[PDB]
């Protein structure tokens, strides 16, 4: 686990669903 | 690209996989971006998939996704992006993303995660210390 990258692929993942 | 950069796009790579098998389909796009409130149209999920395809066999795997997050295609009526993510995290709309939340957030993309981890996520994040993420610290992480 790594919580920086957890967060920032979870959050381009949102970006590209968006 | 960097090690950094590269580490980011396989874990979005990941939550788009469901099935396993190191692949992505115009399925699990449509799938995934419905669970986030969107509604693809078939015709638009191929104009999203098959632009990246290339080796034939209809599906995604990493050094595709890869070539995509570098030379993606460009915008029409989009700008603010990020808001438009922020604003998916943040369910009650008050601007504060709490640990809570994010909790929220990473059970719908399938992600079983400790609540040690949960607020790791949020330090990471939190400029300020407060406990909690805003936009303003959510717009400097992306950048
Ligand atoms: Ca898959
Ligand atoms: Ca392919
Ligand atoms: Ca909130
Ligand atoms: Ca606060
Ligand atoms: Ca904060």
């Amino acid at each position: 686990f790594n919580a920086r990258r957890k967060l920032k692929g979870a959050i381009l993942t949102t970006m590209l669903a968006t | 690209l960097t090690e950094e950069q590269i580490a980011e796009f396989k874990e979005a790579f990941s939550l788009f996989d469901k099935d396993g098998d190191g692949t992505i389909t115009t399925k699990e796009l449509g799938t995934v971006m419905r669970s986030l409130g969107q509604n693809p149209t078939e015709a638009e999920l191929q104009d999203m998939i098959n632009e990246v395809d290339a080796d034939g066999n209809g599906t995604i795997d990493f050094p595709e996704f890869l070539t995509m997050m570098a030379r993606k295609m460009k915008d029409t009526d989009s700008e603010e992006e990020i808001r438009e993510a922020f604003r998916v995290f943040d369910k009650d709309g008050n601007g504060y993303i709490s640990a809570a939340e994010l909790r929220h957030v990473m059970t719908n993309l399938g992600e079983k995660l400790t609540d040690e981890e949960v607020d790791e996520m949020i330090r990471e994040a939190d400029i300020d210390g407060d406990g909690q993420v805003n936009y303003e610290e959510f717009v400097q992480m992306m950048t």
